């Protein structure tokens, strides 16, 4: 009891991936090596940690994050299996890239609404014609996986009816919705 | 399936680069270096020697392993004095036998 | 149980409950500090010189044995109050553990 | 459909009534009991209602 | 649980551990290292010297005094050890056999340092500044744990966990 | 840790033993088949295998 | 008083350990692996706040302002700047485990402050 | 013996808020079993079950 689990329904488990695209990256997007920066300089920046390497510093950390997220929203350099978290409080970003990490996909919400649209929902309702698919859905930056780690940062609708104006509002800064 | 098929397409293939050469001397010496992996679909031998395609419901019912060879490209160097060294490489050098996972990439 | 009035009066309970429970000096005391304060004549802590020239301006010891190290322990008034402990038995204390 | 709505009316109260305490903890107006730390006589009046 | 990006070896662990006048001393165990090994004296054997050099990787804001207090029992314990070369020779002398020559143990010394601790940072020379980093990282997160001012982990956390399929496990 | 050790001169195995005078911070190690005896100073973190390694040091600094 | 910390010797950059003057009776701060000396300008030199009383306003950063898990209000505005919204937390700290004191942190950017009611 | 923990930090599940200790978010279920429960309900009474 409790020792042997099973997977939840949509529940996928990272095949694992090489880091050097997003080293590669972090070094073009002002980040600091360790070698070159005084120790003065981590007070106030914020370490990167890629598959728990510490691989430097960065003094934006909120730019850094919406440039990361919107790399792997465009099936970009970063593989949608790459997990990035921000601990705000600790001025830590740890990117993985490794296997085995157990994730599940869900819809991105902007400004309390859904980017999944009826023109969406559309194109999927005649895929068997169309060939417009699931990992279009993905490329389309509407659903994003997030594995356990970096769902600690997530604030998740239950469902759009959380979105929606109300007498007293318990959120209002959703960052994505279950499906 | 995906994650067979990382260990198939990706991770056997390190693994034989990662090991190191391997170094022998008596002086003549030999070094030899495994270089590229290749892997066949699933296969079955007769008593007779000759290979086939071995569906699953055949291993099902003679209770055979549903396998395929495994191949290493390797080669060797002799190394002595003077750099009247030569490489010979053995390519295709039969390494053994892998199972399948039924649906997977390499599955018939 | 408690016998006499000790068992209807909450003070009196309250008194042999703390003449029960364990009281160390770590329970009442708010901060420790130690000082190089050569001189009790001009203590190097400003806030309290009025009191420890009283002390000194009598002849019960000598400065010429006193080590210039200080320790100065910080008590707090409600867990003294709550154990009703007062500074001449602490002080007792120390110099019976101390000499 | 009365028994729904008086249980209704008594869950809506019993809400409320937890939001008035944790106010109470936010605003440091509420007071410890004796022997129990602060947060265990939150829990304490949060778990009786 | 430091693991190389390439599995060309097994996992390696490393502790670093606070022990339980009297002062909280932080050590480390090391692989391959028959006894624990009071911290500086790694910081040393990688080569930074000084202690204002050592804490400038472990306390990375010197305005912060409760800190400072915490890691100076660690700065007294080591202090006998002052040069790279007695670190080395220091920790060489365990863990290698002990007759071998000044120069083998040193080069052991070296060669843990190198391959065995940390190998997730880099298994390769000149990286001992990214070890001397992780390394601090590791104190500084032992620090902040005494201090109350980070949670201690949970071994339940399913991000804290990675599932074995059948790939990695043939 | 091993506590006892092979002699550098008389090559007896585990015929070295280490004392260690912490009160005079000085450490002697002595071989009981040929009474060759080594001191060398010793702090609190220096333990028998220290010693032994300083006396082999010594040894190999004076075939110098 | 608040803990004293450490400092260094100029010459090397080894701590320096306090010592007293004795034939002078002035307390120096020396070093144990070179000749240096500096005489002390606080003559505290060991602190135990056996309270642990500390202000947590220290220890917390504006950026989680930026964290769209806290709870938002526009009930208790900033006095440094008039913001209407703020976030509000707990004390994460330790051993203070009793206060359910909320702290308060400006939403508005560049304006870090963080305050208690 | 208590209420449900904050497995996440400081908060139940990424639903809630940091910091939430009222009712829903700490495992109060106000449903029946016939009006039947919500996702948060169903699930911090399978770790009761549990
Ligand atoms: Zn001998
Ligand atoms: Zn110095
Ligand atoms: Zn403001």
């Amino acid at each position: 009891v409790g020792l042997v689990k099973n997977l939840a329904l949509m529940a996928y488990i990272s095949v694992g991936s090489q880091p050097s695209p997003i080293l590669e990256f972090l070094e073009e997007w002002s980040m600091e090596n360790l070698e070159e920066i005084s120790p003065a300089a981590i007070a106030d920046a914020t370490k990167i940690f890629v598959n728990g390497c510490w691989v430097g510093i960065h003094k934006d950390p909120e730019q850094l994050m919406n440039t990361l997220r919107k790399l792997r929203r465009q099936m970009d350099i970063i593989v949608s299996e790459v997990s990035m978290i921000r601990d705000i409080r600790e001025r830590e970003i740890r990117i993985y890239t490794d296997a085995g990490r157990i994730c599940r996909p869900l819809l991105i919400v902007e400004k309390q609404k859904l980017l999944l649209k009826k023109r969406h929902i559309d194109q999927l309702k005649e895929r068997e014609y169309n060939n417009y698919s699931w990992q279009d859905l993905v490329a389309s930056g509407v659903v994003e996986y997030i594995d356990t780690l970096e769902e600690e940062t997530v604030m998740l609708a239950m469902t759009p009816d959380d979105l929606q104006e109300k007498e007293v509002a318990y959120c209002s800064t959703y960052t994505h919705c279950e499906i | 399936l995906d994650s067979f098929d990382e260990f198939i397409q990706m991770s056997v293939q390190r693994i034989v680069e990662d090991a190191p050469p391997i170094d022998l001397q008596a002086p003549p010496r030999y070094l030899l270096k495994f270089e590229q992996i290749y892997l066949s679909k699933p296969t079955h031998w007769e008593r007779d020697g000759a290979p086939s395609p071995m569906m699953p419901n055949e291993a099902r019912l003679r209770n055979l392993t549903y396998s395929a060879p495994l191949y290493v490209d390797i080669t060797k160097t002799v190394i002595k004095e003077g750099e009247e060294q030569l490489q010979t490489q053995h390519q295709k050098t039969f390494i053994g036998k892998i199972p399948i996972m039924l649906r997977s990439t390499y599955c018939l | 149980f408690l016998l006499g009035q000790s068992a209807r009066d909450a003070e009196r309970a309250k008194d042999i409950l703390c003449r029960l429970e364990h009281t160390t000096l770590r329970k009442v005391t708010a901060n420790t500090a130690i000082y190089y304060d050569p001189n009790p004549q001009s203590t190097v802590v400003a806030e309290d010189q009025e009191w420890v020239n009283v002390y000194y301006e009598m002849p019960d010891f000598d400065v010429a044995r006193i080590s210039p190290w200080l320790l100065r322990v910080e008590l707090d008034r409600k867990h003294m109050t709550d154990r009703k402990l007062t500074m001449e038995q602490i002080a007792e204390k120390i110099n019976a553990g101390f000499g | 459909s009365k028994t729904y709505q008086d249980i209704q009316n008594t869950i809506k109260k019993a809400k409320q009534d937890v939001i008035e305490v944790i106010e109470k903890a936010h605003n440091n107006e509420l007071e410890p009991t004796p022997g129990n730390t602060l947060r265990q006589t939150f829990e304490n009046q949060v778990n009786r209602i | 649980r430091s693991c190389l990006e390439n599995s060309s070896r097994p996992t390696s662990t490393i502790w670093v551990s606070m022990l339980a006048a009297i002062g909280q001393r932080i050590v480390a165990t090391l692989p391959y290292i028959k006894q624990e090994v009071p911290i500086i004296i790694v910081f040393r054997a990688l080569g930074f010297v000084s202690d204002r050099d050592i804490l400038e990787h472990i306390i990375y804001d010197f305005e912060d005094p409760e800190m400072m207090e915490m890691v100076k029992p660690s700065l007294d314990e080591a202090f006998v050890i002052q040069e790279q070369n007695v670190a080395l020779n220091f920790i060489g002398s365990r863990g290698a056999k002990p007759g071998v020559t000044k120069e083998k143990r040193i080069k052991y010394a070296k060669e843990v340092l190198q391959k065995e601790m940390l190998p997730h940072v880099g298994v390769s020379d000149f990286c001992e500044t990214k070890k001397a980093y992780f390394l601090g990282y590791m104190v500084h997160r032992l620090l902040l744990a005494a201090l109350g001012r980070r949670e201690l982990d949970d071994r339940d956390h399913y991000g804290n966990k990675r599932l074995d399929l059948a790939g990695p496990l043939l | 840790l091993e506590t006892q050790f092979t002699c550098p001169f008389c090559n007896h195995e585990k015929s070295c033993d280490v004392k260690m005078d912490r009160a005079r911070n000085t450490g002697v190690i002595s071989c009981t088949v040929c009474l060759e005896e080594f001191q060398t100073p010793i702090t609190y973190l220096s333990e028998p295998v220290d010693v032994y390694s300083d006396w082999i040091d010594a040894c190999e600094a004076a075939n110098q | 008083p608040g803990f004293v910390g450490i400092r260094f010797c100029q010459e090397c950059n080894n701590m320096l350990y306090p010592k007293e003057d004795k034939e002078n009776r002035i307390l120096l701060y020396a070093c144990r692996n070179c000749d240096y000396q500096q005489e002390a300008d606080n003559s505290c030199i060991y602190v135990n706040k056996i309270t642990h009383e500390v202000d947590e306003l220290t220890q917390i950063i504006a950026d989680v302002s930026q964290d769209p898990t806290l709870p938002r209000t526009e009930d208790h505005p900033c006095q440094k700047c008039g913001h209407k919204e703020a976030v509000f937390f707990q004390s994460h700290s330790a051993r203070a485990e009793d206060a359910m004191r909320l702290y308060y942190v400006c939403t508005a950017p560049h304006c870090g402050h963080r305050w208690t009611e | 013996g208590k209420r449900i923990p904050f497995g996440f930090k400081h908060r139940t599940l990424p639903h809630f808020i940091k910091d939430d200790y009222g009712p829903e978010s700490r495992g109060f279920v106000e449903n029946s079993y016939l009006a039947g429960l919500t996702p948060t309900e169903f699930f911090f009474h399978a770790m009761g079950g549990r």
